């Protein structure tokens, strides 16, 4: 059965996405960012979250399947999405939605 | 005042091919049933919702409204609102067809309600009977839907919902065959005729019968076992999420409200201020016809009341406390008022 | 051996039909009590003489000792001085408080020397935002709501409020006062007789 | 009433009725009175006519 | 009512600065916040028990200074003004900046006058004021209900 | 020369009708709103009769209706 690390605007599993349903496999890792669209996301900065990704996965990992692991990757990446939140690649949507900055607040960079 | 044949006359005045003008009438009280029916249902909810209120020194809805007036309107219309989810292995047939399934026949069971004489759809010979046989399809719709769905928790308590409604159906059976006997038949209308000046003074055993079993129609918490939310959650409802659910709320208590509607007519009677009346003309018909229907409608109140009263005095039981009750108590005794009934009839053929 | 069965049997019965029909009396019964619903908005409830809303603040009695975080659970409130060189004196820069975080233990309002900082009986807070929480200086003295005036509210005392003997807090007098004599009244009765 | 200025409580309309408490704020004819009494410290507001300047 | 047009926006256009007397349920406040929205406005609600002097947190910028907890020594944020950053994001075909404060009767009189004063100057911008109250939702402009 | 009994019965059974669901409900909110929390035990089940046979035109004339509170006076 699945292996997640659900946070929010991160949510990895441990199967293929067919159609919709996920199918636990033991090796695809698939990845989720920002479904409910709390972030305004480019082609260049999600390109850079994916690789990331990749150069996490592979790069350091060669112990068991734990959801710790998991987890402490999705960790990771939430640190990596604050890096690009607060230098200023990526912004928050300012729809007409929720609009809670679960991230930061805006600053000016004194 | 005949008003089929007035419809029929003015509206066969200016021609129309009368057979036409027969087929015409038809969808008239075909939906005024369905009205009275939805708005049965509005009222069961509104009236459990503030009954279940008054019992605990509680005030239901107030701010819907004026007094929760509007409440079934909110929950019905968001009901349509909300999404429909389809879950994973599910099937997409059967899914979406038990709660049709299990709703259909409650709603088929109104052509013999009587309301007052001559206002109904279609006196039916049969009557009573084809009630009790559509009532036994529903635990159809109920194993649908636990086998369309993934859920074990799902189809582990909807197994219960068929054992349950296929068991307090024989006792519901001889409880009406005793009123087949005194009634020359089955018809509603015959049923309730043979009360002119009532059943339940000579029926004193088989009110309990059928009484408790239509309260144990997958209704209420003395049973209700397969929406025992602290059991098991929602047992088969539980991944019905938008309107299918309420399909199956929406059967719930309409099925209520025609067991209601179903006691008054077979018992007590859908006419007859207790004294016999017609011992004092279509503005007297017009009279007659709304204290009929007014009566019907404080009998049938009454059981609805008795039973939400029910609901929040006595505890449900796991299953074979629940059980032991058909072919234990409701059985045996159902055969013995049966028997009695017969002999009854057979030696003092006269009051029946 | 059989006769006695069926009598049994019919006893269990009428017992069980007699244990319901006492629960149907009650709860027929309890459907005149009147409810004791407290119908909130526009018949909202009266806070204690102790209870621990939100806090209060002023800016000119601060004197910057820190005990509010030393003793906070969590060392919460955000005081910001620069200390100014006339002699010795902590001037007070900036004091918050997230109440998003706060827990509404009132250790700060025990330990203040000044009598700066207080409870409140404000517990009507909420927000689309927690960020909107972090009450600032002037945010939080901000003078409390004070549920009897309002002007479409029916207020209620709670039941260490009302009369001796009574129970219920809603259709009450319009003179009526907790259960006994205040002290002063006691001193000036055996002072006089 | 003006602030610093300790003052009770004269409405028996008021759960607050006969406390001695010490002003703290006024806004728009509104006072907060102080309570130090008890553990803590209590703060709530007042109308002026509510209340009395004792001594 | 049961029914109602848009002549909300029109008084709300006309004087800069209403106050509902809304009642204590909202649930029939909402849809005249939609009705600005079906216009081109853009709201932004920000509960005032929570703001400050209202002249540092809507034209001047201030300094916010989150919560420590023993870790992390105090440090400041400074975010930027709400009502000269929002007003600068809008959308391209936008009318104005609506101003929604939800708990008004918290406030004092002082900055209902300034939030009045507010809607003259820093033209695309308005206001409105949730003082909970009458049982038949009722506004007034906010120059009025005091002084 | 409208005499005639159709006529008659069509108009009187018209007026059941408006009589039904515009005239009587008003009556039942003023007898509920009354005695809601002053009431027994068996008035309360007559009550909420008396909304079940004319429910069909609360559901009318309800929106129309408002039993809020009808703020108190203050000052004194
Ligand atoms: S305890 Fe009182 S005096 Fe000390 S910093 Fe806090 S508010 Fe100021
Ligand atoms: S109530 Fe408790 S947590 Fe909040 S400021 Fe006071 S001491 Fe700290």
């Amino acid at each position: 059965m699945l292996l997640k690390s659900t946070t929010r605007h991160v949510h990895i599993y441990a199967g293929h996405v067919v159609d919709g349903e996920v199918h636990p496999d033991t090796e695809t890792l698939t990845l989720n960012v920002d479904p409910d669209n709390e972030l305004e996301w480019n082609e260049a900065a999600l390109a850079k979250v994916e690789a990331k990704f990749r150069e996490l996965v592979a790069n350091a990992a060669g112990e068991d399947l734990t959801e710790y692991n998991l987890r402490r990757i999705g960790s990771d990446l939430e640190h990596f999405i604050r890096s690009l939140l607060m230098q200023g690649e990526i912004g928050y949507n300012l729809n007409s939605r929720v609009r809670n900055y679960s991230l930061g607040i805006p600053r000016v960079n004194h | 005042i005949d008003l089929q044949g007035q419809f029929i006359s003015a509206l066969q005045s200016l021609g129309l091919s009368h057979d036409l003008a027969k087929l015409l009438w038809l969808p008239l009280p075909m939906l005024m049933m369905l009205i009275v029916a939805t708005v049965g249902v509005l009222v069961a909810v509104w009236l459990e919702r503030k009954i279940s209120a008054a019992v605990q020194q509680r005030i239901g809805p107030e701010y819907i409204g004026p007094l929760g007036i509007l409440a079934p309107l909110a929950d019905g219309l968001k009901l349509i609102f909300k999404e429909d989810v389809l879950p994973a292995n599910s099937d997409r047939w059967l899914f979406t067809l038990g709660p049709a399934v299990v709703v259909i026949p409650v709603f088929l069971s109104y052509i013999i309600v009587p309301f007052g004489q001559n206002l109904l759809i279609s006196n039916l010979a049969m009557g009573v009977f084809l009630w009790i046989a559509l009532s036994s399809i529903a635990p159809i719709g109920l194993l649908m839907a636990g086998y369309a769905s993934n859920n074990k928790y799902s189809l582990l308590g909807g197994l219960r919902a068929a054992a349950q409604s296929i068991s307090y159906e024989i006792p519901l059976a001889l409880a009406v065959l005793a009123v087949a006997m005194m009634s020359n038949g089955l018809g509603t209308v015959e049923i309730v005729e043979q009360q002119s000046q009532w059943n339940v003074w000579r029926q004193p055993i088989g009110f309990l019968v059928f009484w408790i079993a239509a309260l144990a129609e997958c209704e209420r918490l003395p049973f209700d076992l397969p929406e025992a939310e602290e059991e098991l959650v929602a047992g088969y409802q539980t991944e019905y999420a938008g309107m299918k659910f309420a399909l199956f709320y929406l059967g719930a208590y309409v099925n209520l409200v025609l067991s209601a509607l179903l006691v008054s007519v077979l018992y007590f009677g859908g006419w007859s201020f207790p004294i016999p009346l017609e011992t004092i003309n279509p503005f007297l018909q017009i009279a007659f016809a709304v204290l009929g229907i007014t009566m019907t409608l404080i009998k049938a109140y009454f059981f609805v009341f008795l039973a939400i009263l029910l609901r929040w005095t006595v505890p449900r039981v796991r299953i074979d406390q629940l059980l032991d009750l058909g072919w234990k108590f409701l059985l045996p005794v159902g055969l013995v008022n049966l028997l009695l009934t017969a002999g009854l009839k057979l030696a003092f053929p006269v009051a029946f | 051996k059989f006769l006695n069965q069926i009598t049994n049997y019919a006893k269990e019965a009428v017992q069980s039909a007699k244990y319901i029909g006492q629960g149907l009396s009650v709860t027929f019964d309890h459907m005149r009590r009147r409810p004791i619903t407290v119908q909130y908005p526009y018949e909202k409830l009266i806070p204690s003489e102790r209870f621990r809303g939100r806090i209060h603040f002023e800016f000119d009695k601060c004197i910057a000792c820190e005990v509010c975080v030393r003793v906070c659970p969590i060392n919460l409130p955000v005081v910001d001085w620069v200390f100014n060189k006339e002699l010795k004196k902590k001037e007070l820069k900036h004091y918050s408080i997230d109440f998003g975080v706060c827990i509404f233990c009132a250790n700060c309002v025990e330990y203040c020397p000044t009598n700066c900082l207080s409870v409140t009986e404000e517990y009507e807070l909420a927000t689309y935002d927690r960020h909107e929480l972090n009450y600032d200086s002037v945010a939080m003295g901000r003078i409390p709501y004070k549920v009897t005036q309002d002007p479409m509210v029916t207020p209620i005392r709670e039941f260490a409020y009302l009369p001796a003997g009574v129970m219920s807090g809603h259709d009450l007098p319009a003179g009526a006062q907790r259960a006994g004599e205040r002290p002063e009244a006691i001193a000036n009765t055996a002072k006089s007789s | 009433i003006l602030p610093g200025m300790t003052v009770k409580v004269t409405n028996p309309n008021d759960t607050y009725y006969q406390f001695q408490g010490i002003v703290q704020r006024i806004t728009d004819g509104k006072v907060a009175v102080l309570f130090e009494g008890g553990n803590w410290d209590k703060l709530v507001t007042f109308q002026a006519s509510e209340l009395e300047p004792v001594v | 009512g049961l029914l109602a047009g848009y002549q909300f926006v029109k008084d709300l256009e006309s004087a800069g600065a209403l106050a509902l007397f809304v009642p204590p349920e909202g649930g029939f406040e909402g849809r005249y916040q939609r009705r600005l929205r079906s216009k081109g406005y853009t709201t932004l609600p920000m509960s005032a028990p929570g703001l400050g002097d209202l002249a540092a947190y809507l034209t001047q910028e201030h300094g916010i200074r989150p919560a420590h907890t023993g870790k992390e020594d105090i440090r400041v944020y400074f975010q930027p003004p709400l009502v000269t950053y929002h007003l600068e994001n809008l959308p391209p075909n936008a009318k104005g900046l609506v101003l929604w404060l939800i708990d008004g009767k918290r406030l004092s009189k002082q900055e209902f006058a300034y939030l009045a004063q507010l809607t003259q100057t820093l033209p695309k911008f308005k206001v409105v004021v949730e003082v909970g109250g009458d049982r038949v939702v009722r506004w007034e402009p906010l120059a009025d209900w005091v002084a | 020369m409208a005499v005639s009994t159709e006529l008659l019965v069509l108009g009187v059974y018209g007026a059941l009708a408006g009589l039904y669901l515009l005239v009587v409900p008003a009556i039942v909110y003023a007898y509920l709103n009354a005695r809601w929390y002053v009431a027994s035990s068996f008035e309360r089940a007559f009550m909420y009769f008396l909304v079940t046979f004319f429910f069909p035109g609360l559901l009318l004339l309800a929106p129309f209706i408002n039993f809020r509170p009808q703020p108190r006076s203050l000052n004194s």
